RNA sequence: GGGCGGCAUAUCUGUUACACGACAACGCAGGUGUCCUAAGGCGAGCUCAGUGGGAACAGAUCUCACGUAGAACACAAGCGUAAAAGCUUGCUUGAUUAACGAUUUCCAGUACGAAUCGAGACUGCGAAAGCAAGGCCAGCGAUCCUUUGCGAAGAAUAGGAAAUAUGAACAAAUCAUACCAGAGGUGUCAGAAUAAUUACCACAGGGAUAACUGGCUUGUGGCGGCCAAGCGUUCAUAGCGACGUCGCUUUUUGAUCCUUCGAUGUCGGCUCUUCCUAACCUAGCGCCGCAGAAGACGCUAAGGGUUGGAUUGUUCACC
RNA sequence: GCGCGGGAGUCCGCGCACCA
RNA sequence: CCACCGGCCCCGAAAAUGGAUGACGCU
RNA sequence: UCGAACCACCUAGUAGCUGGUUCACAUCGAAGUUUCCCUCAGGAUAGCUGGUGCUAGUAGAAGUAUUGUGCGGUAAAGCAAAUGAUUAGAGGCGACCUAUUCUCAAACUUUAAAUGUGCAAACAAACCGGCCUUAGCCAACUGCAAGGCCGGAAAGAAAAGAAUUAGAGGCACCAAGUGGGCCUUCUUCGGUAAGCGGAGCAGGCGAUGCGGAAUGAACCGC
RNA sequence: GUACUUCUCUCGUACUGAAAGGGAGAUGCAAAAUGCAUCUGUGGUGUGCACACGUCAAAUCCGUUUGAUUUGCCCAACACC
């Protein structure tokens, strides 16, 4: 025998195969193995979990979000270069609180209607992933963006919003319901707003 | 407990805003009165052939009870109330001896 | 039984064989800064602002000054984790600590052997391990054995 | 029947099975809430010039930039 | 076991407790539901318990010297304190209010109780630096319901920086309600509104738990040994043996709760067999304080024997 | 808490009444 | 030749169905 | 059929209690402890466990040392040192004082271990000279305090016994069983004692065979 | 069963107060009891994939690989404002 107390709790859990049905994805998955594989960037190495990875962990992101970075990074930029590729492993979704916009180059697995509507408008164009694969093969000057995940229902509903400094909301369908005794100093006590951590 | 019967604390009235003379006098729950909401729904509850319907409390331990000053300033009609420690025997003497 | 707040310190909360007496002017006279490295020992003549007899002992970190206090912040290990505790006490319960007065010495001899270097002075010569081998010159030589009246003289009677 | 009062027989080895964690850095969680007020006071107002004077020196440095 | 008793049911000090912290018992020695307008706050001036030398009544008061606390701080205990935290005295009400600031103890890092560091108002004492929002550390209480206090008068051509709100078709005056802070109490003290009996008795279960056999133990009971102060007229030991001390047994009663509660038939007697020896008789020996007779104290030895009746259910007991 | 008696209180008797 | 104190052995050492260094045996 | 008849229905009445609960391999793998409860044959709550992951894969690591710097009142010791017990003689002078003398304390101590316990040991840090701001301190400031900007240096931690790692750190979500324990080594409290009752540290059985002690849950080896 | 359909209804894009009620951009100038002006834009700081610009190591079949690091922008995310 060979004491290796508590070397179970080593191991992590990784996804290797996806559960998606979806037989381009499995297409995409297969290109993208291949090019991680058999190339030296991490640009594909990337591109290739986040494949894997699951429909939650793939957050939607907003067009004028990507507007708003590409000009930020495009202030500092030499006027005699080209600007870069956005790259988003997941959705791209319109959004009516801005109007104007650059022409961009964008690609993604999906866009709604209206985002791919607005993008044509304004005079950039749309690509798939297999488009982006043959236009640049190792991932060159391109720029690699994620959606935000905070702010979702369940991420406000996570924790005890009993406890000191804690704020998260509880499961109720009756929002008056759920008032006095533990929420007011007059009905016994009140939770505690701030804790230092 | 003997206590005094007049005290000078702070007012804290805007037209005063500094130490006055109170006078001292012990407060005294007032009469239950009826149509208050409370005890028209225990009215309506009783009635009937049910009985009694409400618990009743027997079983007393406490000898003592808080005592409740109100203080009434002369310069502004204005009454503050002040809590002070169980005692048995609570007097209201000005000899001070 | 009973688990008040100062149970079980006779002997923790007391002062040594005379040395009684209230805190001195040095620990008036004593700057504390947040940042700082303290001690919390308490001096049971103070009666004011004491900390809990747990923290009697404990090294940590201030946070906070205040007129006649001290903010404190303290490791304190619950169950399965460490908590960083903020107590509040007295100035008088509180003491500079030294525990880095090492690793500070060490940084300044550094600095001074980096500017001998760069001025091209003459550095010190280096210690060599006591460990080695050498010859050994004995000047007294005595033979160790076990004598009979080593045992005549263990019988106290 | 009378049973166990109490006993702390096999607490220690479960304490130590995920580990006692250390404690979070110092520059973490450093919040200033509860400090002495005059001083929390003054400091805000240093930290509100220092933020007008961020703004100023980016746009310095996307003028530069554009004038190569 | 349960009952009776008692609170180990909320809570404080010393010890158990093993020199960080934590740690149980119907463990040990003790406390708590109060008390205080001063016994709270501050300034000043003094030094306590006791001892020694002296002064009419006087074998109470006055004076000098010594006096590290041997006194005192409401109460139990621990700690702390000497130009004080003790005693006397003078003035006072910081035991008020305190924008939902932060934290400690219990701890789930919830609440309650208690406590610590703060910011603002108005003050108290002090020449001043400063000290004080009770008496350091035990002395206390959720939802619902009841009940009290603050939304003073004046001003806005408008609801604003500044006027408490509602009773839903509208308006006035009563009435009711609402928002904030307290008070009336839950001692089974994180908080039901509660008297007996069953031998006429019932159900679900428990060997988590008693009554009877077994098992551990041997205080108690029963048997011995060692030393030798004395008894024995003399003489410690023929026969005994105090004060002490060491062991054995499980034929007595206690102590415990391991097996059995979908059941191990429970006192005594009658009948019948077998085993043990710590030996009453029967066989041999030794020794006495053994003249004989009758006996006492030992050793080998369990092969063979050990009764008939009155009273009592008896075992035991007595004749 | 309510009625009676023997500046107010305090005490004693009776007969009534009980949602923290 | 006397006191003292060690090793191994012996006495002190009495029970209930026939029996247990595991059995035979071993000097 | 009677300390409340019989028949049908409400009724498949409720049960924190007793009994049962149907295929195979594979990866992992416990608890009888904390707090609250008319709570003690039951629950909720934290801990132990599984699954799912997220994040820049050596990161903010450690049931272990070394060096530096803090904390302590058990074991031992003492009564010729304070408190409390306690035997005898001597000197001054029956009593008292004065030094001694014999024996002691879980709720006594001047002194004081071994095993412990807190912190630190250069990469969001620390060190050395510009500048900006503050309604912070001080009689003032170019003094102290605080938040930043610019620049430099950096055995990336020497030598003296001068660490080591089968040493990837951090962060979440969902949920089970368990909440009768018992034994041993050292330290112990009650009891004459117990295969008795109650605790502290650690290792085990429970949940586990295999090889040994003839036989044995816990002993020895593994 | 399949194919088709309008208004509407419902969950959400905004919350807060007991209620009468009210209701969230950035920058610059400035300091007005509803201030003024522009609209290609992360409110700020620290730590932070990929990409771009350099540099240094080790290996190399000499084509390039594997690691570090500088600077810029920093996506998701965490902490302090
Ligand atoms: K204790
Ligand atoms: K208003
Ligand atoms: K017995
Ligand atoms: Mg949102
Ligand atoms: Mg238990
Ligand atoms: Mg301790
Ligand atoms: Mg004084
Ligand atoms: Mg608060
Ligand atoms: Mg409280
Ligand atoms: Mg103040
Ligand atoms: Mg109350
Ligand atoms: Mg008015
Ligand atoms: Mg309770
Ligand atoms: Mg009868
Ligand atoms: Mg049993
Ligand atoms: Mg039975
Ligand atoms: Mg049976
Ligand atoms: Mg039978
Ligand atoms: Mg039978
Ligand atoms: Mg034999
Ligand atoms: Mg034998
Ligand atoms: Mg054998
Ligand atoms: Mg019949
Ligand atoms: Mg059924
Ligand atoms: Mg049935
Ligand atoms: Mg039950
Ligand atoms: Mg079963
Ligand atoms: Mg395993
Ligand atoms: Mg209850
Ligand atoms: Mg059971
Ligand atoms: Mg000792
Ligand atoms: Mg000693
Ligand atoms: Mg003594
Ligand atoms: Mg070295
Ligand atoms: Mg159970
Ligand atoms: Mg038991
Ligand atoms: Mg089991
Ligand atoms: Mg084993
Ligand atoms: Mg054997
Ligand atoms: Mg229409
Ligand atoms: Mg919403
Ligand atoms: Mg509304
Ligand atoms: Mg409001
Ligand atoms: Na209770
Ligand atoms: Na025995
Ligand atoms: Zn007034």
């Amino acid at each position: 025998g060979v004491d290796l107390t508590g070397i179970s709790k080593k191991s992590r859990v990784i996804r290797h195969h996806t559960y998606s049905t979806n037989p381009y994805i499995k297409l995409l998955i297969k290109l993208y193995k291949f090019l991680a594989k058999r190339t030296s960037s991490g640009f594909n190495k990337v591109v290739y979990q986040r494949l894997i990875k699951s429909r939650s962990n793939r957050a939607p992101i907003s067009l004028s979000r990507i507007a708003v970075v590409m000009k930020r990074k495009a202030v500092f930029t030499a006027k005699s270069k080209a600007a870069p590729i956005a790259v988003v492993v997941g959705d791209v979704l319109d959004d009516v609180r801005m109007a104007r916009i650059p022409a961009m180059r964008v690609c993604a697995l999906r866009f709604s209607k209206s985002a791919r509507q607005s993008i044509v408008a304004a005079g950039g164009e749309c690509l798939t992933f297999d488009q982006l694969a043959m236009i640049a093969p190792t991932g060159k000057n391109t720029y690699l963006l994620r959606g935000r995940k905070s702010g979702r229902e369940s991420v406000r509903h996570f924790g005890a919003s009993g406890v000191p400094g804690s704020h998260s909301k509880p499961y109720a369908t009756n929002r008056g319901k759920e008032t006095k005794r533990g929420r007011r100093t007059g009905r016994s006590y009140k939770r505690k707003a701030f804790r230092h951590v | 407990v003997n206590y005094p019967k007049k005290k000078v604390m702070h007012c804290g009235d805007a037209r005063c805003n500094a130490h006055k003379s109170f006078k001292v006098v012990q407060y005294k729950a007032g009469k239950a009165r009826l149509f208050a909401r409370g005890k028209r729904r225990y009215d309506r509850k009783q009635s009937g052939y049910g009985g009694q319907t409400k618990p009743v409390f027997h079983k007393k331990a406490k000898t003592t009870k808080k005592i409740v000053l109100k203080l009434q300033c002369s310069g502004c009609k204005s009454i503050r109330q002040v809590v002070l420690k169980r005692t048995k025997h609570f007097e209201l003497n000005d000899k001070k001896k | 039984h009973s688990y008040g707040y100062k149970s079980g310190t006779r002997h923790l909360f007391a002062k040594k064989f005379r040395k009684h007496g209230v805190p001195s002017v040095s620990t008036i006279l004593t700057n504390i800064k947040v940042g700082d490295y303290v001690d919390v020992v308490a001096d049971s003549a103070v009666r004011e602002g004491m900390p809990h007899k747990y923290y009697h002992g404990r090294t940590g970190i201030v946070w906070n000054v205040t007129p006649r206090g001290v903010g404190v912040i303290i490791n304190k290990p619950v169950r399965t984790r460490t908590l960083r505790k903020r107590i509040c006490v007295r100035f008088e319960h509180v003491r500079k600590s030294r525990c880095q007065e090492a690793f500070k010495a060490k940084e300044h001899q550094f600095q001074a052997y980096l500017a001998a270097k760069k001025a091209g002075k003459a550095l010190p010569p280096l210690q060599k391990s006591s460990r080695l081998g050498g010859i050994v010159r004995p000047k007294n030589v005595e033979v160790l054995a076990r004598r009979v009246a080593d045992y005549e003289a263990m019988v106290p009677y | 029947a009378k049973s166990k009062n109490h006993t702390n027989h096999n607490q220690s080895s479960k304490n130590h099975r995920n580990g006692i964690k250390g404690p979070v850095p110092l520059h973490l969680h450093n919040s200033k809430r509860g400090s002495w007020l005059p001083a929390l006071v003054n400091a805000r107002r240093v930290r509100k010039h220092n933020q007008k004077a961020a703004l100023k020196k980016r746009r310095e440095r996307i003028a530069a930039f554009a004038a190569k």
